[PDB]
């Protein structure tokens, strides 16, 4: 019964693809000791993930020039130490157009106009549209307060990150690896000043949505700025692309 | 493959339906192949809902047909004619007797907004209503809201030391103000009337031996209110 | 009648024939433009009220090449002959004298077409022999002399009508 | 009368009041009539504890502050033309410099007056009709006419020191843009859609930058002109078009950093690190300046025909065409109070030179809000 | 008004109402189903029926519009000779008033602009399709049109004789000779030519035209 889960412009949102997504995320959580969240809203989260995948796929797949595959074989061989191989290529082609389009929007001045440690931190996104259609910000603030409080109280992290986030890293708990104070968006200098490893960090106001940050751990300048820039402009671009779209639930 | 047949083919040619999808008969059937051919069903876009269902008996496919337009109506178009709107939708590939593209609805509305951009109704809103009909058809209600159109605030000729401004404005076609006791015209700016008015003004000066007189320029300005128009 | 004839005016038939102007000796006639020039064609055309001004019946495999009614790509073409027999037993309720099935050759009897327009009953017999031309099992009808009002009239226009009755019905159901 | 022939347009309803603290009208002093249903930028001036205002008729009022006392008034109407009673037709916003005031008219004549006595300094002919408020700097004054000609007049006596030609498309909006000065350079935005920085004292243009979207879905409308006043701070220039591109760049002919798809004609305010503005369609947005990323947005009211917002004692204040005036919290965009202060309506930009707020009613008189 | 019904029964009632002879509701339902389904296989036959219907009811301008539309959409339809013939027939029959034929006055000198166009259409038919069902009738009608045009030309020349503008009558009879040297009108009008040449004493050609007349006296 692989029916269509949603109507998304031209293509469709199917059931086998969400099945594959659930299988992959749950097996990875089993391997990586990440708590397996209850499939009450996990179904809808995976469905939303696939829907945004399809919309970002329609914007760009029809354009550009696909990608080669031998480099994919080499990369997966390195990462090792025909159903599976299909999803391996799609995440590269979807990121290729994503990596390209965000660069086109943002322009870069020479770094010398900007004059001149690594930390592990997680991120959670509350999807707020261009304007609160149902005044979501009103409830958004209440949910943000509740969830940051629960994070303080000592709840597990995979469940909270999975619960109702929106970004692509959210599946794996939303950890962004090691970052320094100057690869993070220009709104978290005060947040990193007023933070510590493992304590509470208040939610932050933003156009895209509030963000929950948990301190999980503790030539260059071009990438120093590029990381955080890329962050904010890619987030804004994906939000705007999602908003200007036609998606209908089917069930 | 033993048996293949499609539902809801009231107007659909079976030959096209079988030829579009890859598998026909006599090939292996598994989940990835059936999913791929389901994707290939929407390849033309001529469908709205096609799906595969789990059965131990042969094969069966559910299909829902795209509605085709039966008629179009334009209720709410006080100051314009229905037939021109019909021609406009004719040009935009929305000819009556075609599949109703629900995706394009916003573009259709916006195109009609640009159509009222010409007349002078700028704060207008058009809404679409979709009514299904038997035989799986569709009728369209086009609701038009022509709110308020542009109005000339004042005509301002500048630079003159022979004739007062009113003595000059009195002999144009477009008006900035009308007597309160009389109703014979409105301040409905038209792009064509500007050139005629400039010709009139040029004649008015030049007929009394102001030979060197010429226009420095003309200026039409819109207030960011879509109700006031200024002319200099 | 006002159904199958030109407008009531008929005074053009008695048109005086054209007498070409001879050229006297010593001089010739001027050049002709040829914009109003009358050619010569074959006769045997219905004139006056006799001409049948009625739109032609376009068949609706729909062979329309005169008597040629050989409709042919469906692999179940054999069962179309009993399917045509359904049209005979039911529908028109007509019958066939020598209706071969293995040879797929049916000799349907002469029918009686009468659909308004003061039309005398038309008796048309067809050769319903089903070929296999350029496709799977085809079916063909080959008409013959048709009685109608007269003993037999086989005008070009009426032949298109007589074939059409079967062409409409046979395509209509089968 | 013709409003009956047309069906009423759609307007967003008013939000909740919850007036936490209620200021009032400090004084309802009267300044002639109002500008009515004419679009003009004629805000009054605050100068050394007195106020200066005018009206389209030509009346100009100098009034005492802190009370509705009228120090003096002058009828600046035309008294020497074809009838010696012609309408003055004043539109240029008031300007103060030293003991002198500069006023602009939609009649190509700019008037300088002397303060404290009502005496007329002089009058000067300027190309095109003046609509932008004069800007005074370096013993000079600059005016942007709605003809495409930036013009400079000598401060001391009035003289055409230089002009700069600008490009004008066909159906541009009002050419109401006031250039601003920084380090001997005047920066402005024309109706072409391109901003320009120009060296003073000779008219030598320094650089020009294109700030506009694509050609739009069509050519009709989709106007790309810029009229909001560019803002220079920390050597950084901010400009904003009609369909709009938030263009921030470096003063030393420096190039753009970021662009965003927001347009407006109402001026924005830059304070500390925050940008505060109300755009076209009348939604209020607050952003940053390190990257210009959006901080928050509010669209509870929509198409309510606001004014240019103004900061005041910690929170923003915005007018309305209806006469409502709203207080916006600096954080979250929460309301503080809704003041039905006047029924005529608010059109012209406010002034907050001191801790005292003064605002002009479009069809009425000025009002002081505490 | 008319419900959206399958093309089957709407065409069936079209056929049977047309066979009945009632034409108002016939054209009504034809135009209705023509507007509704401008894609069905009926379209060719629908329009071929509608042209006949417009002709029979004398809605001739609309018949000409529809016939131009039909010619435009398929210029090489297998049975276009019929529609061309109908074009000529409508165009000719549009030149009748049905009252001057009551009283017997012949309309041979009224506005001959429809006659010319009908002639062009019939000539085009006979040129292209000399082996179709509409040959002899076309030839007879075309002879009639040629004689009518000749009659009009002779009428104008005769009036200019009464007025006494002999250059004009000379030119008109010369045009007769070049364009219709086959009808009775030119044979009758040659004496007007000889009279004209004798009037300006350009008689040197008067005897030439005199031989022209005399040679075919019998």
């Amino acid at each position: 019964v692989d029916c269509v889960a949603a109507v998304v412009n031209n293509g469709v949102v199917l059931e086998s693809d969400v099945d594959g997504l659930m299988q992959s995320v749950k097996l990875n959580a089993a391997q990586a000791r990440q708590q397996l969240p209850d499939d009450a809203t996990l179904r809808h989260q995976i469905m939303e993930r696939l829907i945004m995948d399809q919309i970002i796929l329609q914007m760009g797949q029809k354009m550009g020039v696909k990608i080669s595959d031998e480099q994919l074989d080499q990369a997966i061989a390195n990462i090792a130490k025909n159903t599976y191989r299909n999803q391996i290529r799609k995440e590269m082609i979807i990121s290729e157009v994503r990596n390209n389009e965000v660069r086109r929007r943002i322009t870069i001045l020479p770094q010398e106009v900007e004059s001149l440690t690594e930390l592990n931190l997680s991120h959670i996104l509350i999807p707020l549209p261009e304007n609160p259609t149902s005044d979501q910000v009103n409830e958004a603030e209440s949910q943000a307060r509740a969830i940051v409080d629960q994070a303080r109280n000592g709840a597990d992290f995979g469940k909270l990150a999975i619960a109702h986030s929106a970004d692509q890293q959210a599946l794996n708990g939303g950890q962004m690896g090691w970052g320094r104070i100057q690869e993070l968006p220009g709104i978290f200098a005060q947040a990193l000043s007023t933070a510590k490893k493992g304590d509470i960090v208040g939610p932050i106001r933003s156009g895209v949505g509030f963000h929950i940050l948990k301190v999980n751990d503790l030539d260059r300048a071009y990438r120093m700025l590029m990381n955080r820039k890329f962050s904010e402009e890619a987030a804004s671009w994906m939000q705007e692309q999602r908003a200007s779209a036609y998606v209908k639930i089917l069930s | 493959v033993k048996d293949i047949h499609f539902e809801g083919l009231q107007r659909v040619a079976v030959g096209a339906a079988l030829l579009s999808m890859p598998v026909r008969t006599g090939d292996t059937v598994n989940d990835e192949d059936i999913s791929n051919t389901i994707r290939a069903l929407f390849a033309t876009g001529n469908f709205e809902d096609v799906r595969v269902l789990r059965d131990g008996d042969t094969l069966l496919v559910q299909v829902k047909e795209r509605p085709t337009i039966a008629s179009i109506t334009f209720s709410g178009n006080k100051s314009v004619k229905d037939d021109m709107l019909k021609q406009n939708l004719e040009a935009s590939g929305v000819r009556v007797g075609e599949s109703l593209d629900r995706t394009t609805i916003a573009d259709i509305e916006k195109g009609l907004e640009d159509f009222y951009y010409s007349v002078g109704k700028y704060s207008a809103s058009v809404k679409a209503v979709v009514t299904p009909l038997p035989r799986n058809r569709v009728d369209l209600k086009l609701v038009f809201q022509e709110g308020v159109s542009a109005e000339i605030q004042q005509i301002n000729i500048v630079g003159n030391h022979a004739f007062t401004t009113d003595e000059l404005i009195s002999h144009f076609q477009l008006r900035d103000e009308v007597p309160w006791w009389n109703v014979v015209g409105d301040r409905k700016y038209q792009k064509q009337k500007l050139a005629g008015d400039l010709e009139t003004l040029r004649s008015y000066y030049l007929d009394r031996g102001y030979a060197r007189f010429n226009i420095d320029s003309t200026q039409v300005s819109l207030t960011p209110d879509k109700k006031g128009i200024y002319v200099t | 009648r006002y159904s199958r004839q030109v407008s009531g005016d008929e005074a053009y038939l008695e048109a005086a024939p054209l007498a070409e102007l001879h050229a006297p000796a010593g001089m010739i006639l001027p050049v002709t433009s040829g914009d109003y020039a009358i050619p010569v064609t074959n006769g045997s055309g219905a004139v006056g009220k006799a001409l049948d001004i009625r739109p032609p019946a376009q068949p609706l495999r729909t062979q329309f090449t005169g008597d040629t009614a050989s409709l042919l790509e469906n692999g179940r073409g054999n069962t179309l002959w009993p399917q045509v027999v359904s049209v005979l037993q039911a529908k028109n309720y007509t019958i066939t004298q020598r209706d071969d099935a293995g040879q797929t050759l049916t000799t349907d009897w002469v029918q009686w077409n009468r659909l308004d327009e003061d039309e005398q009953y038309r008796g048309r017999y067809q050769i319903s022999v089903k070929p296999q031309g350029y496709q799977q099992a085809v079916t063909v009808k080959l008409l013959n002399l048709e009685q109608a009002g007269k003993p037999v009239a086989d005008a070009a226009s009426m032949q298109r009508y007589s074939t059409e009755m079967m062409n409409v019905i046979s395509a209509g159901l089968d | 009368l013709f409003n009956s022939e047309e069906d009423v347009v759609k307007m967003s309803p008013l939000p909740t009041v919850e007036n936490q603290f209620t200021p009032t009208t400090a004084w309802s002093t009267s300044v002639g009539s109002g500008i009515g249903n004419f679009y003009s930028n004629l805000h009054p001036a605050l100068a050394d504890n007195v106020v200066y205002a005018a009206d389209r008729a030509g009346l100009v009022k100098a009034l005492n502050a802190d009370d509705g006392k009228e120090i003096w008034s002058v009828s600046l109407a035309e008294k020497d033309g074809w009838f010696s009673k012609e309408p003055a037709l004043l539109s240029g916003g008031v300007t103060v410099s030293g003991g002198h005031v500069y006023i602009g008219s939609e009649k190509a004549q700019v008037y300088a007056l002397n303060t404290s006595d009502g005496t007329v300094a002089w009058q000067t002919k300027v190309a095109g009709e003046a609509l932008s408020r004069p800007v005074v700097s370096d013993g000079l004054v600059l005016i942007h006419t709605s003809n495409g000609q930036l013009q400079a007049l000598n401060e001391a006596d009035g003289a055409v020191k230089w002009t700069v030609n600008l490009d004008m498309p066909s159906l541009s909006l009002r050419g109401e843009s006031a250039p601003t000065t920084a380090f001997g350079a005047a920066v402005v935005g024309g109706d072409n859609g391109r901003v320009s920085a120009v060296l003073m004292e000779q008219g030598q243009m320094i650089w020009q930058q294109r700030i506009s979207q694509a050609t739009g879905s069509t050519e009709i409308d989709r106007l790309s002109d810029v009229d909001t006043t560019p803002v220079v701070v920390n050597g950084v220039v901010f400009a904003l078009a009609y369909n709009g591109n938030l263009t921030a760049l470096d003063l030393r002919s420096g190039q753009i950093m970021w662009k965003r798809e927001l347009g407006s004609v109402n001026d924005f305010i830059v304070d500390g690190n925050r940008i505060y503005l109300v755009d076209q369609n009348d939604r209020v947005m607050a952003l940053t300046i390190d990257g210009g990323v959006t901080l928050w947005t509010q669209s509870d009211l929509l198409h309510r025909l606001l004014t240019s917002p103004v900061l005041y004692n910690g929170n923003l204040v915005v007018g309305d065409s209806e006469g409502y005036l709203h207080w916006i919290n600096v954080e979250d965009g929460r309301f503080v109070a809704q003041q039905k202060v006047d029924s005529s309506g608010f059109q012209t930009e406010p002034v907050a030179a001191d801790g005292k707020l003064l605002i002009q009613a479009k069809d009425g008189t000025v009002y002081s809000i505490t | 008004e008319v419900p959206d019904n399958p093309p089957n029964e709407i065409y069936a009632t079209a056929q049977q109402k047309l066979q009945d002879g009632n034409w108002r509701q016939a054209i009504t339902q034809l135009e209705a189903l023509d507007n509704r389904y401008p894609f069905g296989p009926y379209s060719q036959q629908v329009q071929l029926d509608l042209i006949y219907a417009y002709y029979k009811n004398a809605d001739l301008p609309l018949a000409q519009a529809a016939i131009d539309r039909f010619i435009r959409l398929n210029p090489t339809h297998p049975n276009i000779d019929y529609v061309m013939y109908m074009r000529g027939l409508t165009n000719m029959a549009l030149d009748d008033s049905a009252l001057q034929g009551f009283f017997g006055v012949d309309r041979s000198d009224r506005d001959p602009q429809h006659a010319r166009a009908a002639f062009s259409d019939f000539s085009k038919l006979v040129r292209g399709y000399p082996n179709s069902q509409y040959t002899t009738d076309a030839t007879k009608r075309l002879v009639f049109l040629k004689d009518r045009l000749a009659k009009y030309e002779y009428s104008v020349a005769e009036y200019y004789t009464e007025r006494g503008a002999w250059v004009a009558v000379v030119n008109r009879v010369e045009g007769m000779l070049r364009d219709y040297p086959d009808t009775q009108a030119t044979r009758d009008a040659l004496p007007l030519m000889e009279n004209a040449y004798r009037q300006m004493q350009m008689n040197a050609q008067a005897e030439k035209v005199a031989k022209i007349i005399a040679a075919n006296s019998s």
